[PDB]
């Protein structure tokens, strides 16, 4: 039809997502919105409502998770990580189920990824792979493993959810994962355990 | 991992009992006033858009009362039913709402029953219909068959009204595609007229865009004068635009100009000794010899027919059943004249051998054909129905023949046998007496050619020709084929170049077989030398192959690689 219909159909849609965006999900009536976002993808853009998607989580996401992770570096840094991750992780599910559906003839057409593994890739491109949330996460996790080694009890669960966290965030086996945890902590137990093979064999014999 | 099917179905039926009385239902479908009350978990089994309706913690998911829009009552009652006992009842007018609301539900497996349902429906009358649909709904592969289907009946008719609204980029995939079927470029260029035409100046910017898909031979005659007639009153930015416009785009003909008057073989003598027999082609003008697609697994004993439309159909035939071992199947099939394959369509009531597949107003009519019956009416005559695709009994035969021929002249059926000849009258189905032939011959072919029947040979065959007039209604002699002597020629009369020739194939005492083609007069009773089929391009065919008219493409189909 005309761009002023398209235009306020984008711009209710967008006033949606951000009312959503800012904890006001579950209590929000979309159907009508969705069927008008459908509209959308269907006028001449066929990937007009993928491409409003893919910005407005990347927006938010760096509007909130990434200035929350980077305010919170040092106190409860994992904690309120993990927290942000699970919020994040039920927008997912609820936009994730209806975007996904939709991600049923952008498999058969559009051979694109499904809208949860987009908003995976996203997650893990804004918050995990950035410049200095990486960092700073390796070395508190190579920290607080070290003290764990050295002797002295911490907790435990958090590094699972962790691992777990970082599992899910590979979306499509141990490849992301498992570089990114072993590398650093490879290196580490390497050098710790060799400095702890040349003690031992000095102060102890082989009885 | 193998399932228990017993409990499967007293599952399903215990299922089917429990929504028919309405007991566990915590979610119901408000459509435009109809309660549906149903489960949210059997709606699982069957969509895969309530995943987002209800696994996901919105409103809806709580709601126990969903008002659900832009649906039907009936299509959601049928898929609820499917979902819940498994009855499908796909009829002839619902499937494209059924479509729509699989669509908008998202259920694969509807989706997948009613996409093969509308692949088997595809046809005339709905081809352009059902190109939109595709288009509407992203349904590539019946996208794809459509394409193809809507270009040829298109080309052939061309006349149909939901043509003219039709999206631009369909239109440009449509008209600048190498599979249409024309006989000229001008009919392609008057239609694009016509649906530019249709319109307001709404078609002026798609018209920069649907003459950028012809060919330039129509770019600077006729049709251009018109167009500025329906131009724009003082819009000067589209004849001059046109004017030094049709320059690129690079002149070439296109394929439906290539179909030539071809004989066409079924059953030749395979080349390699692997295979039982094959089909072939000779070529009048390119004097060659093109090979054909196998007949559907290997059909043999069938019989070919052409519509004036120019399609191939085979009907009846027998199977080697899995040393003498063949079993009857009554399997229908279509050749595609462009992808070199034979379609299945609908099979017929009874299996035949040998039947006389004759085309009439548009219906395949297979006169006998050694039914499996074998009761009082051992004819079972029975036409064709090209728009409903179905089967229809028609008036029996009124006397039993056995190795017979049949042929159309004059609107009627001629069915000829040894020595009897009746004609079947369409309009009233009756049969009707004709005239007596002097002569017992079978084992012969016939050729209708005007309002003439032309019977060649009959019994090896010989050469003796009866002709008989439909306005005169009597068999009179012309004359005799002259053949070399003490010879066993394979007669084959055909219709070819608006005149009446013949494929007879003699064989000599200790040498093999000789293939040549003769021109019959008309007027001067006489057969003339029209052309010698040389054995270096043709070899032996057999003796249970048949012959038919037809037109096909040298493009499409592969020289068959074979020694002289």
């Amino acid at each position: 039809m005309d761009e002023k219909y398209v235009n306020s159909i984008w711009d209710l849609l967008k006033n949606a997502i951000q009312e959503i965006q800012r904890k006001n999900n579950s209590g929000l009536s979309f159907e009508e919105l969705y069927r008008n976002a459908y509209t959308m993808v269907l006028h001449k853009h066929g990937e007009k409502l993928y491409t409003g998607l893919r910005e407005v989580v990347t927006e938010h996401l760096i509007n909130k998770v990434r200035e929350d992770v980077l305010n919170s570096l040092n106190n409860n840094f994992l904690q309120t990580l993990n927290q942000a991750w699970n919020d994040h992780q039920t927008a997912m599910v609820m936009i994730r189920d209806i975007l996904m559906y939709m991600d049923r003839v952008y498999v058969q057409q559009n051979n694109v990824e499904n809208v949860y593994n987009l908003g995976l890739i996203i997650f893990r491109d804004q918050v995990v792979r950035y410049g200095c949330i990486r960092d700073h996460l390796r070395q508190t996790l190579l920290d607080m493993i070290a003290r764990e080694r050295k002797g002295e009890v911490v907790d435990r669960g958090a590094i699972r959810n962790a691992c777990q966290m970082l599992m899910i965030l590979g979306l499509e086996g141990r490849s992301v994962y498992e570089e990114d945890f072993e590398a650093p902590f490879l290196e580490m137990s390497a050098e710790f355990f060799q400095m702890e093979s040349q003690k031992f064999l000095a102060e102890n014999s082989a009885s | 991992r193998q399932i228990n099917t017993e409990y499967a179905v007293s599952l399903l039926e215990q299922l089917k009992l429990f929504y028919e009385q309405q007991l566990f239902t915590d979610i119901v479908l408000i459509v435009e006033g109809t309660e549906f009350p149903c489960h949210k978990m059997v709606l699982a089994t069957c969509s895969s858009y309530f995943r987002a309706m209800f696994m996901s913690g919105l409103s809806e998911s709580k709601q126990t009362h969903v008002h659900l829009r832009n649906v039907d009552a009936a299509t959601l009652q049928i898929i609820i039913t499917y979902a819940y006992t498994g009855n499908l009842a796909m009829n002839d007018s619902t499937v494209e709402q059924l479509y729509e609301t699989a669509c908008f539900l998202q259920v694969e497996d509807v989706l997948q029953r009613c996409r093969e349902y509308l692949i088997k429906k595809i046809n005339a009358e709905n081809c352009v219909r059902l190109l939109s649909f595709a288009d509407l709904f992203s349904c590539e592969e019946l996208k794809q068959s459509a394409k193809r289907m809507v270009e040829h009946k298109f080309t052939a008719v061309y006349h149909q009204d939901a043509f003219m609204q039709l999206s631009h980029d369909l239109l440009i995939d449509i008209l600048s595609s190498d599979n249409l079927n024309v006989e000229k470029e001008e009919t392609v260029r008057e239609a694009a007229m016509l649906w530019l035409e249709y319109n307001t100046e709404s078609r002026s910017q798609y018209l920069s865009s649907v003459l950028s898909q012809i060919r330039i031979d129509a770019l600077s005659e006729v049709t251009q004068r018109a167009w500025f007639q329906g131009l724009p009153p003082n819009d000067k930015s589209v004849v001059v635009q046109g004017l030094y416009k049709d320059m690129p785009k690079f002149f070439k003909p296109r394929l439906g100009m290539t179909k030539e008057e071809m004989m066409i073989f079924i059953e030749a003598s395979s080349e390699n000794p692997c295979s039982l027999y094959s089909s072939v082609c000779y070529s009048p003008q390119a004097e060659k010899v093109y090979k054909l697609c196998s007949p559907p697994a290997d059909l043999h004993k069938v019989g070919t027919v052409v519509t004036p439309d120019n399609d191939i159909y085979i009907a009846g035939g027998q199977v080697p059943l899995k040393q003498t071992a063949f079993r009857t199947v009554n399997c229908f099939y279509w050749f595609d004249a462009q992808q070199n394959t034979w379609f299945p369509k609908t099979p017929m009531l009874f299996v035949r051998i040998k039947p006389s597949l004759v085309c009439c107003e548009g219906y395949i009519y297979a006169i006998g054909g050694d039914s499996v019956g074998g009761e009082l009416n051992r004819r079972t005559v029975e036409r064709y129905d090209t728009e409903k695709d179905e089967w229809t009994m028609v008036s029996p035969l009124p006397c039993a023949w056995q190795w017979s021929a049949a042929v159309v002249v004059h609107d009627c059926i001629y069915v000829m046998t040894l020595n009897l000849m009746y004609c079947y009258f369409p309009r009233s189905d009756s049969w009707v007496e004709m005239a007596m032939r002097q002569t017992s011959r079978s084992f012969a072919s016939a050729a209708a050619f005007g309002d003439k029947i032309f019977y060649i040979g009959g019994l090896g065959s010989s050469v003796t020709v009866e002709i008989y007039d439909v306005n005169k209604n009597e068999w009179k002699m012309a004359a005799n084929i002259p053949a070399k002597r003490y010879s066993d020629p394979c007669v084959r009369a055909v219709v070819i170049s608006n005149s009446l020739c013949v494929f007879m194939r003699e064989t000599h005492l200790n040498e093999r077989a000789k293939y040549v083609t003769y021109q019959y007069d008309l007027e001067l009773d006489r057969w003339s030398l029209r052309q010698h089929i040389s054995e270096r391009v043709l070899w032996d065919l057999g003796r249970d192959f048949r012959c038919t008219v037809g037109k096909l493409y040298p493009s499409c189909l592969e020289e068959s690689p074979w020694k002289p």
